[PDB]
RNA sequence: UUCUUAGUUGGUGGAGUGAUUUGUCUGGUUAAUUCCGUUAACGAACGAGACCUUAACCUGCUAACUAGUCUGCUUGUAAAUAA
């Protein structure tokens, strides 16, 4: 039997499209369907094993922090679940559909970095590779999800679903991953 | 020409490291096969095989038993007679005993110290015979007791790599016209015979490298040996002045095996493993090289396994080949005469 | 005194040991003798439920398995018990059944996972002096 | 940081120079042969030592 | 007047290599015995007492730590014997730093 | 039994026994070249070995400063006349003691005898005994109201890694004079002693020396069938 | 503390009347004057390395009532060769 993540979501349903992104993106291996979001991985131990970690727990890893959140684990796996739930809720199709197809469509391409070639020092044009441009999905969403959540009567359960969605849908309203994703590559644009 | 052609038999696989021992069951009725199949390796194992009765897919058998006592690699294995007994030498400096039905080892020799390359088990199967880097020969009970060592005045320089022993047939009929001894070869070069008491009879220096194998022909006339002296050694019994026989083995000779009836002489070598027929005088009857299934894993690619062992099955007619890549190959003939 | 039908075998993760007895029967398995059910934090329950999926219920309604973990906290108390539950089949199979058996079942197994057969070599990291911690020192002051 | 010290490789020239007739593509074989050549204070050193000769065996049969 | 009587030695050193030469030529000598039975050496966990110290004997700015180690072994050999044997197999030369203390339960 | 005694608390107040003798005995023995003290335990007894390079001094003349010794203890302590025993013990070779040599140029120096010259000497003595190499500290005011140090080194030496706690012997002293005190340190590195046979040096080498042995050709007669 | 940074010497040869210099380097390479190679330098010593302590592997060895396991007896709750 082919594992559901928390059991009630086939992974079969799942297909990466664009090429940068299906060696980057966990989902697809017999290794990385996985009821439990939760490995004890040792995917840090060298440059890209980081790869080889299921999505979810990625997301769960970004998840993890501030000072008074560091390394409660449980509480992550929860609010993802949850927040899985209200997104299956909301749409109606795989909630990990709706994740994968918001850190595929939410992350920079264009970024501007300093590049000192002799005299010029000025912003320059670069591009972004595939892993940093999933880390900094993540990232993204996730952050924009305390900044929103903090004072809040919205959980983070609900912030981080809000944003998924947003994250797909492209929303640059709605979608702080977005919201910061399009200034970036505007700047970038400007750079050239 | 007489055309000696290999059909491809079958893999035996789930050795984990190099395949270093092989030994086929005893034939038990005369003229009857032998079922059983024991291999050792480095990996730590001894296994016992169930054989496939054809071939299925492309293997040709799988794994029954997993013997593990060991902390080194397995050496060298000897079965008993009874064929319902194995015993394994070992780098861990010991011996063991196994029963085959059980996984159970029954006593383990211990008293050795540097490391056991080689085991041998006598006709009469209350003697064990054992050698190793302590350029000594220990004689034991099947009790585990150790009961002589070579000593200084006898024994060889550097280390006995393999001890044998030198088959008395079953019926007198069988023209048994020598002394019994016990055959052992070693890392200066030296193929000794010793008697029954641990006196030397015949040390004959063989090779200039170091020699890595000694196996004695069925009839117990002749001895074939083997070393980084690239060299196919055969010796008879009779003159020693002259080796018998000599022929050129490319590169390094890991195992010999004499055909228990057919009477050719089959070699184990980094190359692959070469068969020798000593009813015509020529230098390459039959060549056998092996590309690797381990190759196949896509993007690696060998520079080909060099195979670790030797064995033949009581009929002569199937033969094992155990390798650098843990797969013992199997091989048949079929022959095409002009 | 008749050497039992037993296997045992042991699992790890951090200071947390899991010994697990293998004999043939009628399928239970007991961590400290309770069900899986009541294993401390609910979640990762399904963590010990993995190998058993994995290799499907048949392997497992012929045979009791009881395993006793004593250990350091929740989370790595789990994954003792996940360790010696798998390698401990793959000793039955072992002891019991054929090789081949063993085999399949070893790469059936660490195709999925490897932290089943193989335990984490990371333990604690000692604390070197002048910091909280066993690389953060002491802030500085430069200036 | 894999870089190999001259404690080592003047070890290694040394034992292919009076040994390269015993010696062989396996490691395990050399440490062994290594051990009863010579006196080597250290597990660690010798196994050293026994992989960078390995090393030169493998690059002796390739050439000069 | 036979004496059937349980042997309690428990040796206890800082250094290893004493309490080992002293534990094996007990279990060696006392094997060489016929009367003799031995439950072998029973090593006890590693007592190591560690005081860590700062170095500078000032507060001269940097801390530094010195961590001082006192490794105690503690060995058990059984025996069944009588006075005499026990007498014969504590018959040998042993290293300073060893303790050695023996009791005797009588066993019928 | 005396009293029950932590294993722990035990065997460090057996430590800082021997470390009172060894302080007391330095202090007290100071002019013979006193290096080490050995202590033997028993219900009966307490074995004192003083290893020491004059032993004649240690005796005295007819156990004057033996007796002073033995009782000293037996007040300090409380002890029984079968209690306490004292030997000394020669140390054979006067060159692999370091505090005996810091004794020598202690003396050496107290006698205005130049620094250099003094130095020297030492240091010739003790790779006349075979030590490989040997050095001497000389720290303080020599020249001037200003400190100065002075190192001295013949011979091999090693300083840093485990062989440093094996090989390398080393003692200090305080040398007084009316300018104050003045101080001196000597290492001796010991040399290699592959065998038991004697009381030298370290018997674990340096674990750098790599020797490979070349091999040898010798008598070989083998055993061939005769031909007629 | 510079700094755990990778530094520092001497012999015999080469260069300077000389203080001094080469060795101890263009370049690769290493965590490392670590090595390779270049080479008026050749060989060496200290330092780095080697070493030592702790942690991680052994269903193989040596054993343990001051560890545990199992085996056989029993006890309790239970219809109990169940749990
Ligand atoms: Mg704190
Ligand atoms: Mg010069
Ligand atoms: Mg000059
Ligand atoms: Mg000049
Ligand atoms: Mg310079
Ligand atoms: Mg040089």
């Amino acid at each position: 039997t082919q594992p559901k993540l928390f059991g009630k979501w086939n992974y079969d349903e799942v297909k990466i499209q664009d090429p940068c992104f299906q060696n980057y993106i966990a989902c697809t291996t017999t290794k990385s369907q996985v009821f439990v979001p939760h490995t004890a991985g040792r995917y840090q131990v060298k440059k890209f094993r980081k790869t080889q970690c299921p999505i979810v727990e990625r997301l769960i890893g970004t998840l993890m922090f501030h000072g008074r959140n560091a390394g409660k684990k449980a509480l992550c796996i929860k609010v993802v679940k949850n927040a899985f739930e209200i997104i299956h809720l909301v749409t109606g199709r795989n909630p990990l559909e709706v994740f994968v197809g918001a850190v595929q469509n939410a992350g920079p391409r264009e970024d501007s970095t300093r590049i000192g070639t002799a005299g010029v020092v000025r912003k320059q044009a670069v591009d972004v590779a595939p892993m940093r441009r999933v880390n900094l999905a993540i990232y993204f969403i996730i952050k924009g999800c305390r900044e929103s959540a903090f004072k809040s009567m919205r959980s983070i359960a609900e912030t981080l679903a809000d944003e998924i969605i947003n994250a797909e849908k492209n929303n640059t309203q709605s979608s702080w991953a977005i919201r910061k994703k399009d200034e970036i590559e505007k700047v970038a644009k400007g750079n050239r | 020409s007489l055309d000696i052609q290999v059909v491809k038999r079958g893999i035996l696989e789930g050795h984990s490291d190099w395949v270093t021992s092989i030994v086929a069951g005893f034939s038990q009725k005369e003229n009857e096969d032998s079922p059983v199949l024991i291999s050792g390796s480095r990996d730590k194992t001894v296994m016992i095989w169930k054989l496939y009765e054809e071939e299925q897919n492309g293997y040709f058998g799988i794994p029954h038993k997993a013997l593990t006592g060991h902390n080194h690699f397995v050496s060298d294995l000897a079965l008993s007679q009874e064929n319902c007994f194995a015993i394994s030498s070992s780098w861990d400096k010991t011996l063991r005993l196994w029963d085959l039905r059980t996984g159970t080892t029954y006593k383990r020799f211990v008293g050795h110290q540097s490391e056991v390359y080689s085991v041998a088990f006598s006709p009469d199967n209350r003697q064990i015979l054992s050698a190793g880097a302590e350029r000594e020969i220990k004689l034991w009970n099947i009790l585990g007791e150790c009961k002589f060592s070579s000593a200084e005045k006898e024994n060889h320089s550097d280390w006995v790599s393999c001890v044998r022993y030198s088959p008395i047939m079953k019926s007198a009929n069988k023209v048994q016209p020598f002394a019994p001894y016990f055959a052992s070869v070693g890392w200066d070069g030296r193929l000794k015979v010793w008697n029954t008491n641990f006196q030397i009879r015949y040390t004959f220096k063989a090779h200039e490298s170091n020699v890595n194998h000694l196996s004695i022909s069925p009839n117990g006339k002749y001895i074939a040996t083997g070393g980084k002296d690239k060299k196919l050694l055969i010796w008879d019994i009779l003159n020693l002045t002259y080796p018998q026989r000599e022929f050129d083995a490319g590169s390094t000779i890991n195992q010999i095996a004499f055909n228990p009836k057919l009477q050719w002489v089959a070699v184990g070598t980094d190359q692959g493993v070469k068969i020798f027929n000593l009813m015509t005088q020529s230098k390459a009857p039959v060549c056998t090289i092996e590309a690797e299934p381990i190759t196949k894993a896509e993007g690696q690619k060998g520079k080909n396994p060099q195979c670790t062992s030797l064995a033949w099955n009581a009929l002569g007619k199937k033969l094992f080949a155990g390798f650098t890549d843990g797969v013992i190959r199997t091989f048949s003939f079929e022959t095409s005469a002009n | 005194q008749q050497k039992p039908q037993l296997v045992q075998t042991f699992g790890r993760k951090k200071n947390a040991v899991a010994v697990a007895s293998v004999r043939p029967g009628k399928g239970l398995l007991k961590v400290n003798g309770s069900p899986i059910d009541m294993i401390n934090p609910q979640i990762l329950q399904a963590k010990i439920y993995e190998p058993i999926l994995l290799l499907g219920q048949q392997k497992f309604a012929n045979l009791d398995i009881r395993i006793r973990v004593r250990g350091s906290g929740y989370t790595s108390q789990v994954y003792a018990i996940r360790q010696a539950l798998s390698k401990g089949i793959v000793a039955y199979h072992a002891k019991y059944v054929d090789e081949n058996s063993k085999r399949e079942i070893k790469e059936q197994l660490m195709q999925y996972d490897r932290s089943l057969l193989v335990a984490d070599p990371r333990r604690m990291e000692p604390k070197k002096c002048g910091g909280r911690g066993a690389r953060s020192k002491m802030q500085k002051a430069y200036r | 940081g894999r870089v190999r010290t001259k404690t080592v490789k003047r070890a290694a020239k040394s034992l292919i120079e009076h040994y390269y007739s015993k010696l062989t593509n396996d490691f395990h074989f050399n440490k062994k042969i290594l051990s009863e050549v010579a006196q080597v204070p250290s597990k660690r050193l010798r196994n050293k030592i026994a992989g960078f000769a390995t090393h030169l065996m493998k690059r002796i049969q390739k050439g000069p | 007047e036979v004496k059937k009587v349980r042997v309690r030695i428990t040796l206890t050193c800082k250094n290893l290599k004493s309490v080992e030469k002293a534990t094996s030529e007990i279990v060696s000598r006392a094997k060489k015995t016929e009367q003799v039975e031995v439950k072998g050496p029973v090593r006890m966990p590693t007592k190591t007492l560690v005081i860590t110290v700062r170095k500078s004997p000032c507060g001269e700015g940097s801390k530094t730590w010195d961590r001082f180690e006192m490794r105690i072994y503690k060995r058990i050999i059984d025996l069944t014997c009588n006075v005499p044997d026990v007498k014969t197999i504590t018959n040998f030369r042993i290293d300073p730093g060893v303790e050695i203390e023996l009791t005797m339960t009588a066993d019928q | 039994t005396t009293r029950a005694i932590n294993k722990k608390k035990k065997f460090v107040a057996d430590g800082v026994f021997n470390a009172e003798l060894h302080s007391f005995f330095s202090k007290s023995l100071q002019d013979a070249g006193y290096a080490g003290i050995e202590v033997r335990r028993t219900p009966t007894k307490t074995e004192i070995r003083i290893k020491a390079t004059k032993p004649q001094q240690v005796i005295g003349v007819e156990g004057k400063k033996h007796k002073e010794l033995t009782q000293f203890l037996q007040k300090r302590f409380g002890y029984s006349d079968d209690q306490i025993q004292i030997w000394a013990e020669p140390i054979k070779f006067k060159g692999l003691c370091a505090s005996a040599q810091v004794e020598a140029m202690n003396y050496k120096l107290l006698k205005d005898v130049p620094v250099r010259l003094a130095a020297n000497y030492i240091i010739k003595s003790v790779i006349q005994d075979g030590a490989k190499g040997c050095e001497i500290i000389i720290s303080g005011k020599l020249k001037q109201q200003r400190a100065k140090t002075m190192k001295f080194k013949q011979g091999y030496m090693i300083c840093t890694g485990q062989p440093k706690n094996d090989y390398i012997d080393v003692a200090v002293r305080h040398v007084f004079f009316k300018q104050g005190i003045m101080g001196v340190k000597v290492k001796i590195m010991l040399p290699y002693e592959p065998n038991p046979a004697k009381k030298f040096g370290v018997k674990t080498p340096i674990p750098d020396n790599v020797i490979i042995h070349p091999p040898k050709q010798i008598t070989d007669d083998k055993e061939i069938r005769t031909a007629v």
